[PDB]
């Protein structure tokens, strides 16, 4: 139970505090906030998603912050701090007198024209990649890593996110949207080095199949995905009474031999070695299977065989009758049992598709492996963010000081009262530039009214000050990018986000 | 709770003083010790700067914090530790002293860092490489011990340790595993400093008088059960079958006498003799009536050994393992060319020693047997690795603060960057290195202004590294004062000092929470 | 601290101020505990029990004290009482005195180092002209009044009272009967106190005194195999049944019939084990010592673990219960064993003594065990105040008439000596007159009397203090031409040991 102006008051009030201390912690330039349990333990991050967590939560939307924050962190998980900046940033200024003013409303509105403005500036204010070259892709990376300043392996994994991340990137809806991650996998892996990885087609499969009896490798056997209902039937096409004698031994194990053979004779019929049994798995299933020398892969999950799904590119069927290549095992294929260190991985190479490579990771170890691997997947993923949105912006105060003034322009243009979210949106851009004035250290009401000129003629296309630079600079020379989505799933966001949490005046219990 | 920015960094940087200033002299002879009755509640001493962090239960996440990073320098020197957390506030004195003015949190912990560079360029530029002998380790080891006790306890204990480790720069290895095998002992007083380049056998064997002065010796480490036991035991154990225990009674000395015998023909097969001495050492019990028959044979055959040392029975000896003393040639067990099993108190430890190959060189102490006897064995141990790190580097420098103005001369005789914004940084970071002497010399005598001014104009009127007399105030020549740092020790707790101030400078709130 | 953190009870005032204050009340309360006294100084156990001594460890046990200060040193007086007798209650009184000098040189602000080194310095100045102050040395051992002059002052140095008969007692217990040559022994030396009679008729009978009651007949033979056991005889029977009496009546009779065999079984399985004595830290039983009686088994009804532990110490005994016809492992030592009466009360007697497991256990009579014990310990510290284990002990003046000879030496010294380390090497030879203050107290009269002339007497080796009207106005005793004398050793001892502390208590800090 909570009302209004008290809301919209713990709406900028919480939101504020919300917004801040991970801008400190902002910028490759940053400040660590230091976090203390009532225990004594102590903490040190950069991590806003982190810094949500042990902080004692009550407001609850500063939980519904978190909300949209954790949705951010499903989304990108970096800019979960940025995002909800701008919202602290939007909800600060103008509610509290647009609501003073009387309204949610118009508040409401302009962001609509807020977000279009710069959503058309970003059209204009990012600039098309090639997904084409890797390079042109790696600086964003090189850039995307660096952040929270790790390069040292993540140098060779920059490369490696390009390289399986835009092949595990087959998707279409015929519009042709990818999201395709699940088809990247990755691999834990004790000795190599963190220098020493690479991609594997189709998908390799790691976690949960070191299985010795696949055999090894498979030069052209398939992989058989069963949606079968392989489980052998005890009577003709049924599951007869169960063996509590002699008697139901012979005849009933007797029929329960043909119902896999047929099937596994089906599965023969598209000539496997490895066949890897999900539904339908029986004792029966795998020995008839051994005994027809067709290792049969078992005890194991529907995931790696989803995995394998996206190892051959295929599907896994319930047809027991005619089992094809095409069904299951798409493609010529590949499987191998490899020992990378020295567990097995089993590598189902070649998907029937093209774009086909799974992330091998080696580390000297799985640890200082996952410390490429962790780095890699925020590499990976900006991949199929680039990969997702082929155009990007100089970064920072470019960025954030180029659609204010089309913003202002607006709201002088539209001179309303939407106007006044124009001008409250206008320098809510500059927040993370006076962050980046924190990541340099620097005077930011100087640097704000430097950088407002350096948009009064330059337009601020590439200028920002980059904390990192320290100054007012070209952000294309030096080269501060993220692909555009990215810009604005963060923009996109907070807009909604501070639209959310503008229109609550009720907390009800 | 929560203290935001200003009021973060405070409770940090207060926090550090105090906790700091209690060790202004934790570093050369003029280190005062401390006594923990508190840290668990228990009565102790130490003088270190990470031990002593870990041993007292730190409430505070400052105290709490760079014990974890002051455990890399401790890990790695064992001292310094006993320096480091001496700059580290007094660095944190500086950068506020701008803020305080006035002035961006983040420049300043940005101009830490070409200074941080420039200082350890001159660390490169001041590293004094030094040609490795014993009696340079001699005053290397009581740099640190002094650090850690009298020069006087230095003393007893430098020979040890500069012995101990000349034994393993004979293996070439520059780390020390093994010769760090370290022997307490009852005395009344722990004075007494023994250095066993062979082992020295905790366990006596229940049969006294078996071979007593062990002068060959062939050890066979053996986990074989002599004792298999007397008397009912099934499997060598009590059970619920009589069927099984009433044919399991008589094997037992018989699968021991066996090994008597395979002792006994051992002995003869490695000796013939008593004169040649031997030893036995099992892992497990023996039967004193197979020691009975064995001790009589010129054997020492020992029992309910801890693998721990049989591996260095096994190896500084060239020892070896076997479940059945069979017979073995009297060489295919690992020698010692003396061995003596030695009582002081009640328990024969049996010095096998001079190992042939020793990997391990044990160093007995007789003392007290209090947390003096303590205070002792942490003493050396830590000078073990500062030491070990002379190995390491061949650069050692002297300590005494001879380093410190020269290095923090250059960056403040000259802004670095020539950047009053680095020099920001600079200022604020090359400064907080003059603690240690400023403070020991006053510690120790007079203001530090006079020593610095000394020093200073000294290094600038020498460039000789001239270094406080610790007890006195006054610079000396460390080099041959020999109150030296490893270009190892010194370095790291530079990086360790700076690479923690940063991101704590960062802190702009705390909530407690979790 | 000023943050929540660390753990510490010292520094800062405590350092400075609260730990020489711990490193005073009980260094005050020694003062006149040590020397020449007429000081008493009752206790409580945990046992509650009233009990008077000016001995430290016995107050000092039973003291806890948040500090290390007042807690850790007390160890040297008791590593000083590991190695000889008294001078224990001087051992700390000489630390804390010396120390709380230094609280004024940190008034004055004397740095630790500067502080610590010359009394170290002078420590050794100290053992420098120590042997210096050797006046004399130990002739005969065998010697009553040799060693009588000595034990004296011990007990002086505990009591003023009761030392003579002691000192000579206890040479009379003849600290004689052993070489004392390296070997000496105090389990073969025993202070057995018999409540009864007085302590002018405590005896020292040579051979192991118990009081315990000789039970039965005397033994087998008198080099006793000797059966030590903490439970021979717990009954053989047991009578649970229907009614855990009768049910079915006659299964009754058998038991406590079919018992007192088995007690004979295991008292003739003492005779069989062969033990000259069978010793019961347990019960006696009768019809077993009857039994005893009949194989004349000499037998003890009930066993201290003490008597068990001497038992089991000298015999080479082993104390065991046992329900089952006994084993000989702890057999014999002593060859032999007797009754005694003295103070009238039956005396278990085990008698080897070889002049090296020469038993002389002496063997106190008394009306009071408290009488005999605040005896006991100034007996504790005689024998082993005669116990150097040099049959030379370069006898030096008893009383502390060292004190002043080194006062005026080290501090002329410490005169001599420059810079901040004089008046630690100063304040060093400052330390002797706190006990000359102290028991110039008890004694009657001011320390200023007695050090001037102390200081008057100059070097001597003599002339000095306690607790007596020559302590008070001449300032001046015969502490060593009277026959008070010391051995070397103790005093290099109550020197050294805790001039270490008073240093080193005060660089901790923490």
């Amino acid at each position: 139970r909570e009302s209004g102006r008290k809301v919209q008051s713990g709406n900028i009030n919480a939101a504020k505090t919300i917004a801040d201390i991970i801008r400190t912690c902002l910028g490759p330039k940053s400040m660590m906030k230091m976090l203390l349990d009532p225990m004594g333990g102590i903490v040190m991050t950069n991590d806003g998603n982190a810094i949500l967590r042990e902080i004692q939560v009550q407001h609850p939307a500063a939980k519904s912050m978190i909300e949209i924050s954790r949705t951010q962190d499903e989304e990108v998980g970096d800019g979960t701090t940025s995002v909800i900046i701008l919202a602290g940033e939007m909800l600060s200024v103008a509610e509290h007198f647009l609501e003073q003013q009387m309204h949610p409303t118009v508040v409401i509105s302009a962001y609509r024209k807020a977000l279009d403005d710069m959503i058309s500036t970003l059209k204009k204010i990012s600039i098309p990649v090639d997904i084409s070259d890797s390079d042109m892709m790696l600086n964003i990376i090189n850039s995307s890593i660096t952040t929270k300043a790790i390069s040292r392996w993540s140098s060779l994994a920059c490369n490696i996110a390009l390289d399986a991340v835009k092949m595990v990137q087959f998707e279409e809806n015929g519009r042709k949207e990818i999201d395709i991650k699940k088809y990247a996998r990755v691999e834990k892996i004790p000795g190599g080095i963190i220098e020493d990885s690479c991609v594997l087609r189709g998908v390799m499969i790691n976690k949960d199949v070191t299985h010795p009896r696949m055999r090894r490798y498979i030069k052209n056997p398939r992989i058989v995905l069963l949606d079968s209902s392989l489980e052998y039937k005890k009577g003709e096409s049924q599951t007869d009474i169960e063996i509590t004698r002699e008697e139901d031994f012979t005849r009933i194990l007797q029929m329960e031999e043909e119902y896999i053979q047929q099937l596994c004779e089906d599965i023969i019929q598209l000539k496997p070695d490895v066949v890897i049994t999900e539904k339908g798995i029986s004792d029966l299933a795998q020995h008839y299977l051994m005994r027809a020398n067709i290792t049969a892969i078992r005890r194991v999950r529907k995931t790696d065989n989803n995995r394998i799904a996206r190892a051959c590119g295929a599907r896994i069927v319930s047809r027991p009758e005619e089992l094809r290549e095409d069904d299951v095992g798409t493609g010529a294929g590949l499987l191998e049992i490899k020992k990378i260190g020295d567990e097995y991985f089993t590598f189902i190479t070649d998907c029937k598709d093209p774009k086909a490579c799974t992330i091998l990771l080696r580390g000297a170890s799985k640890e200082i492996l996952s410390e490429v691997e962790r780095n890699l997947q925020d590499a990976m993923q900006v991949c199929r963010n680039v990969l997702l949105d082929p155009q990007l912006v100089p970064g920072g105060g470019a960025s954030e000081m180029a659609v204010a003034h089309a913003l202002t322009e607006k709201s002088k243009a539209m001179t309303g009262v939407e106007q006044w979210p124009y001008r409250a949106v206008a320098q809510a851009l500059e927040v993370i530039p006076r962050t980046l004035i924190q990541n340099c250290g620097a005077s930011t009401i100087r640097l704000l009214t430097s950088l407002r000129a350096k948009h009064t003629q330059e337009n601020c296309e590439t200028w920002g000050v980059n904390g990192e630079t320290g100054t007012l600079v070209d952000m294309k020379e030096l080269g501060i990018w993220e692909p555009l989505a990215v810009k604005l799933q963060t923009y996109k966001t907070a807009v909604e986000t501070a639209v959310l949490l503008l229109r609550i005046d009720d907390i009800v219990s | 709770e929560v203290a935001r920015a200003q009021a973060a960094l405070a409770v940090n940087i207060s926090a550090a003083r105090g906790l700091q200033d209690v060790l202004r002299t934790n570093l050369g002879p003029k280190g005062t010790m401390k006594m923990l009755v508190s840290g668990a509640g228990d009565i102790k001493l130490t003088k270190d700067g990470n031990v002593l962090l870990h041993e007292m239960q730190i409430q505070h996440p400052t105290a709490s914090l760079i014990a974890k990073v002051a455990t890399a320098q401790d890990d790695i020197t064992g001292d310094g530790t006993t320096s480091n957390v001496l700059i580290i506030g007094e660095l944190l004195k500086q950068a506020d002293l701008y803020i305080s003015e006035g002035l961006h949190p983040r420049i300043i912990t940005e101009g830490f860092e070409a200074a941080k560079e420039k200082a350890l360029q001159f660390l490169e530029e001041v590293k004094v490489s030094r040609e490795m002998d014993r009696e340079t380790l001699i005053d290397v080891a009581r740099t640190s011990l002094r650090t850690k006790v009298h020069a006087e306890l230095a003393d007893v204990l430098t020979e040890a340790v500069v012995d101990s480790i000349l034994a393993i720069k004979k293996q070439d290895e520059p780390i020390d595993l093994f010769m760090i095998e370290i022997m307490e002992m009852k005395h009344k007083s722990e004075t007494d400093t023994s250095l066993i380049r062979g082992l020295v056998l905790d366990h006596g064997a229940r049969h006294p008088d078996m071979k007593k002065r062990v002068e060959d010796a062939y050890i066979l480490t053996c986990n074989v059960s002599l004792e298999y036991e007397k008397t009912e035991v099934n499997s060598g154990f009590f059970y619920k079958s009589a069927e099984e225990r009433e044919k399991l009674v008589k094997a037992e000395r018989k699968f021991i006498e066996d090994r008597v015998k395979k002792i006994i023909e051992l002995k003869r097969k490695v000796c013939g003799d008593s004169d040649k001495g031997f030893v036995v050492i099992n892992q497990k019990g023996i039967d004193p009536f197979s020691l009975d028959a064995l001790s009589k044979e010129g054997i020492v055959a020992l029992r309910r050994a801890k693998r721990r040392n049989m591996e260095r029975l096994t190896l500084a000896c060239g020892g070896v393992a076997l479940n059945s003393f069979d017979d073995l040639s009297p060489d295919c067990l690992g020698h010692a060319g003396l061995v003596y099993e030695y009582t002081l108190g009640e328990e024969k430890f049996t010095f096998i020693e001079k190992c042939n190959n020793p990997r391990s060189v044990t160093l007995l102490i007789k003392g007290p047997n209090k947390h003096t006897l303590t205070q002792i064995k942490d003493a050396v141990r830590d000078g073990l690795r500062a030491v070990k790190n002379a190995i390491d580097d061949g650069c050692v420098v002297p300590g005494a603060g001879a380093v410190e103005v020269a290095m923090a001369e250059a960056l403040i005789k000259h802004k670095p960057s020539v950047k009053g914004r680095a020099q920001l940084g600079v200022q604020a970071f090359a400064d907080a290195l003059l603690i240690i002497p400023k403070v020991l010399a006053q510690n120790s005598g007079f203001d530090l202004q006079e020593t610095l001014v000394k020093i200073q104009a000294e290094h600038s009127e020498s460039g000789q590294l001239v270094g406080v007399d610790l007890n006195t105030g006054e610079p000396m020549v460390a080099a041959e004062v020999g109150v030296w740092d490893n270009y190892c020790v010194k370095k790291q707790l530079l990086h360790s000092c700076t690479v923690i101030a940063t991101n704590i400078l960062l802190v702009d709130e705390i909530m407690r929470a979790g | 601290m000023l943050k929540e953190g660390a753990k510490h009870f010292s520094g800062l005032e405590e350092a400075v101020y609260r730990n020489i204050q711990a490193c005073k009340e009980l260094a005050q309360t020694t003062r006149t505990a040590y020397g020449p006294n007429g000081m008493n100084k009752m206790v409580i156990n945990h046992l509650e029990k009233l009990f008077v001594t000016n001995d430290a460890a016995t107050i000092l046990r039973e003291l806890e004290v948040q500090h290390p200060a007042a807690k850790m040193i007390v160890m040297a007086s008791h590593m000083q009482e590991q190695e000889v007798g008294d001078g224990t209650n001087f051992v700390l009184v000489f630390a804390g005195a010396l120390l709380e000098l230094a609280e004024e040189l940190l008034r004055i602000g004397l740095s630790v180092s500067e502080v610590i080194e010359g009394y170290e310095i002078a420590c050794r100045k100290a053992h420098e002209i120590l042997p210096n102050l050797v006046c004399c040395s130990a002739k005969n051992l065998r010697d009553i009044d040799e060693v009588s002059s000595l034990l004296r002052t011990s007990i002086m140095s505990k009591q003023y009272g009761n030392e003579v008969f002691l000192a000579k007692l206890i040479a009379q217990a003849c600290v004689s009967i052993f070489p004392d040559s390296g070997h000496f022994n105090v389990d073969n030396i025993r202070v057995c106190k018999i409540l009864g009679s007085g302590i002018s008729s405590s005896s020292v009978l040579h051979g192991m005194v118990f009081k315990k009651e000789t039970e039965g007949d005397v033994t087998s033979v008198k080099d006793a195999k000797i059966a030590v056991y903490s439970c021979p005889f717990d009954g053989m029977i047991t009578e649970t049944k229907g009614t855990v009496l009768i049910k079915t009546a006659e299964e009754l009779m058998n038991f406590s019939k079919g018992e007192e065999n088995l007690m004979d079984a295991q008292v003739k399985a003492i005779a069989d084990t062969g033990a000259n004595v069978v010793v019961t830290g347990g019960k006696v039983a009768d019809m077993a010592l009857h039994y005893a009686n009949k194989y004349n088994i000499m037998l003890v009804r009930l066993n201290s673990k003490w008597d068990l532990r001497r038992l089991c110490k000298t015999v080479g005994a082993t104390a065991l219960p046992r329900l089952t016809p006994p084993v000989l492992e702890e057999m014999g030592h002593c060859d032999s064993v007797y009754l005694s009466e003295v103070g009238d009360t039956q005396v278990v007697v085990f008698k080897h003594e070889k002049e090296d497991g020469a038993i002389s256990t002496i063997v106190l009579r008394g009306s009071t065990d408290n009488l005999m014990d605040d005896i006991e310990r100034a007996v504790d510290d005689g024998v082993n105040t005669f116990k150097v284990l040099t049959r030379d002990k370069r006898l030096v003046p008893g009383g502390g008439a060292t004190e002043i000879e080194l006062a005026k030496q080290i501090t002329s010294y410490g005169e001599t000596c420059p810079g901040l380390e004089q008046y630690a090497i100063k304040k060093f030879a400052e330390a002797f007159e706190a006990i000359p203050r102290a028991l110039a107290e008890n004694s009657g009269v001011k320390a200023n009397e007695v050090i001037s002339k102390l200081y008057a007497v100059h070097q001597e080796g003599n002339k000095n203090v306690g607790l007596d009207i020559e302590a008070e106005v001449p300032a001046v005793k015969d502490m060593l031409e009277a026959g008070i004398l010391d051995t070397y050793l103790g005093k290099y001892w109550a020197i050294k040991l805790a001039t270490n502390a008073a240093v080193t208590v005060l660089r901790v800090d923490q």
